[PDB]
């Protein structure tokens, strides 16, 4: 069976701005089969209550979500997004970069 | 002033684990206005449009009767597939399909889609003449020959010549303050030295609605795609979408740099360079 | 507004 391996970006909704709330995303994109584990973490641990949007995908087949959380970003406070899928023998961790 | 509408379904078997997730997602352009799910603990909670919620209940039971039978459909259909592929049943495997129209400023229909994909490979898909079909293996050969049994083309095009354009403009008509509204992107240069001798500039698009999007550097006026990075289009989560395209340049010649963007929501095309 | 999936494939 053919197999897609997820695309990952970790973003915020609006501009960053330190002690102004904001929303954390992490969009997976590009995967096949539909199964996925994705976790927000903050400083290196898991945020409980993350929401998720409706599974969907694109023309060519492949799967999206996007899973986000309220978030207000401080300079300290180091934020990331760990997946695991299938294709992946290690959860892959992409971390958030303000500009990106 | 075009638009679409198109439906995503998703049916996807769990052996072990009850019977396959069936969910059928709506979307007029960028905008998900429905969503039915099997595993819907509360259908009061399948989430809606607020232009949905005013067709009222005679429109919501209608669709929650079809959605059902899309899901025993569906269903049966994984297992005809498993077979044609002569598949164990111990696998899960999904089946998905897209359908719906796509229309002009006037409302007219440009064209129709019903497309299916298995285990994420094209499987059948109706011709855009919507009455012959375009089978992909000897196993869709087997579907097309039950759908041409039952004349399920001419069903299908009396959906997407009929009903699916007709609905298109209601949502549209009671959607328009955002439907028909284009966001334009805000936009920015940004300047990141990589060494002493580079540097990135990325241009970024905040803000945009739809997604459609171009997004271009240029050098002295050549595009330069090869030497481009350029992520996906990428949701905010407030209905609007999100990209950048960056590219590397040595120190000192920046000005040589154009990013130029194109967007429905723009008066006119906008010409961006770095501005230290 | 759904379109109905009534032939098995």
């Amino acid at each position: 069976m053919g197999q897609r391996t997820p695309k990952i970006q970790v973003y915020s909704r609006h501009p960053a701005e330190n002690g102004k709330s904001n929303f954390l995303n992490c969009y997976v994109s590009g995967f096949h089969p539909s199964d996925i584990e994705v976790d927000l973490l903050k400083n290196g641990e898991r945020i409980e209550k993350v929401e998720h949007s409706d599974l969907s995908f694109s023309k060519d087949w492949s799967f999206y979500l996007l899973y986000y959380t309220e978030f207000t970003p401080t300079e300290k406070d180091e934020y990331a997004c760990r997946v695991n899928h299938v294709t992946l023998s290690q959860p892959k961790i992409v971390k958030w970069d303000r500009d990106m | 002033g075009s638009h679409s509408m198109r439906y995503f379904d998703t049916a996807m078997s769990r052996p072990g684990r009850g019977e396959p997730r069936f969910i059928s997602v709506g979307y007029v352009d960028d905008t998900q206005f429905v969503r039915f799910d099997s595993d819907a603990a509360s259908p009061r909670e399948e989430p809606r449009a607020p232009w949905i919620e005013q067709e009222g209940p005679e429109y919501w039971d209608r669709n929650t009767q079809i959605f059902k039978t899309n899901t025993q459909t569906d269903r049966e259909s994984l297992r005809n597939l498993r077979g044609y592929y002569n598949q164990s049943e111990a696998g899960s495997h999904t089946l998905q399909s897209m359908y719906g129209c796509d229309v002009g400023p006037d409302g007219r229909l440009l064209r129709g889609h019903n497309q299916y994909a298995y285990d994420g490979k094209d499987y059948i898909a109706l011709n855009e003449d919507l009455r012959s079909w375009t089978a992909a293996d000897t196993a869709a050969q087997i579907t097309q020959r039950k759908w041409e049994a039952a004349r399920v083309a001419e069903q299908d095009r009396a959906y997407l010549e009929g009903t699916c354009v007709e609905w298109l403009r209601r949502y549209l008509e009671n959607g328009k303050d955002t439907l028909e509204r284009a966001d334009p992107p805000k936009t920015h240069v940004t300047h990141h030295p990589i060494s002493d001798h580079e540097a990135t500039l990325r241009c970024w698009a905040l803000g945009f609605y739809p997604a459609e999007i171009t997004l271009t550097w240029q050098r002295d006026g050549e595009d330069q795609t090869q030497d481009t990075e350029l992520v996906e289009t990428r949701p905010a989560g407030d209905r609007t979408f999100q990209k950048w395209a960056a590219v590397v340049v040595p120190s000192g010649e920046e000005q040589r740099y154009t990013c130029h963007v194109q967007h429905e929501g723009l008066p006119k095309p906008l010409t961006l360079r770095w501005e230290p | 507004e759904l379109k109905r999936k009534m032939i098995y494939m």
